[PDB]
């Protein structure tokens, strides 16, 4: 697996363990369930880059103890 | 009055940044000190070449469109790999802007400010004071009395999951250009009350990116005469002069302080 930290703009930080080749959709949905957020209302960013739900940690070359940034989705 | 980019391929999330860039006095001063081969030099030179054309029928407008679209396309193609979008996608300037600044280190330095997140829980003792350096920080659920000199917001405590503790940004060294993003806008829209002094230098809001209807970005520029210029890329290539500030407080998405 691997350990990831999910940090929101409100200062919250949630730890996740995930396998290196499982897509981040399960991770995203579980973080939403803990914080009471909607998947349609938030975005994930890693190392400055947006992440799709189909992305995996290995495809984005995430290392252990890395941090994922959460933003409320505000596009145009 | 001034010229601006026209809407196409849903690029307002980029147009709003570009319009913000060309009307910054500090940036213009920096680009003309540097000495050529800059992406920002090409941006501001193509912009002024287009604005001089507007100062002077239809043939003039295609040349303006060509000058603005050429440099816009170059910037978009440079942003594309990290930002991972396909042309025609919707996106956010909160994501695009710092990636844009990293294209030129001498320009990014104009925006990099240092601060510290100061936190102290009142239910339990969890406390921290963390120093950071950013070009664009996001605020959400700010306290009503929010001010750059009292830059605080409501947040949960990571130790006890208590809500409504306060995390506060304490500015430590402010760059000549200072930008902030607000998820729900500012508490009110009288921008003069968000002016502040820091170590002897006055900082005023010189431009604002408005987030309208949760689907469209528009740039507002403060001019010398006190009037404002609205750069809604949907309203075509020319801009609009307004007697006073107009964006609803809840649509103030990105705020740019300048004047070093
Ligand atoms: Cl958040
Ligand atoms: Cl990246
Ligand atoms: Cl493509
Ligand atoms: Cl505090
Ligand atoms: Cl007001
Ligand atoms: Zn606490």
């Amino acid at each position: 697996m691997i350990n990831l930290k999910v940090a929101g703009q409100d200062g919250s930080v949630v730890q996740f363990k995930i396998k290196r080749h499982t897509p981040l959709s399960k991770l995203m949905k579980a973080y939403c369930e803990r914080q009471g957020l909607s998947m349609r209302q938030i975005r994930f960013r890693f190392d400055g880059q947006p992440i799709n739900e189909t992305d995996t940690p290995a495809q984005l070359e995430m290392e252990d103890e890395d941090t994922i940034d959460v933003f409320q989705q505000q596009t145009g | 009055l001034c010229v601006q980019w026209k809407n196409a391929y849903a690029l307002c999330w980029l147009d709003c940044i570009l319009s913000a860039l060309v009307h910054s006095e500090e940036l213009k001063n920096t680009v003309t000190g540097l000495c050529e081969e800059s992406i920002f030099w090409r941006l501001l030179t193509k912009y002024n070449q287009a604005n001089t054309l507007l100062y002077t029928t239809s043939e003039i407008f295609a040349e303006i469109e060509t000058c603005l679209n050429e440099v816009r396309d170059e910037i978009f193609i440079s942003l594309q790999p990290q930002l991972r979008c396909t042309l025609g996608d919707m996106e956010s300037p909160v994501f695009a802007f710092p990636l844009l600044l990293k294209l030129e280190t001498h320009i990014e330095k104009l925006f990099l400010y240092s601060f510290s997140w100061d936190f102290e829980c009142s239910q339990c003792g969890h406390q921290y004071q963390n120093r950071h350096m950013k070009s664009l920080v996001t605020f959400t659920n700010v306290i009503p009395e929010w001010h750059p000199l009292n830059a605080a917001h409501f947040g949960p405590c990571n130790n006890c999951n208590s809500k409504s503790q306060i995390r506060k940004m304490v500015l430590e060294k402010v760059s000549p250009i200072f930008m902030l993003h607000f998820v729900e806008g500012l508490p009110q829209n009288d921008l003069q009350h968000y002016a502040f002094h820091f170590e002897g230098c006055l900082y005023q809001i010189t431009s604002v990116i408005q987030y309208r209807a949760n689907n469209h970005f528009i740039t507002w520029i403060l001019d010398a005469d006190g009037s404002w210029l609205e750069c809604d890329d949907l309203k075509g290539p020319c801009s609009e002069r307004h007697k006073k500030f107009e964006v609803p407080a809840s649509e103030i998405h990105i705020v740019i302080w300048e004047r070093k």
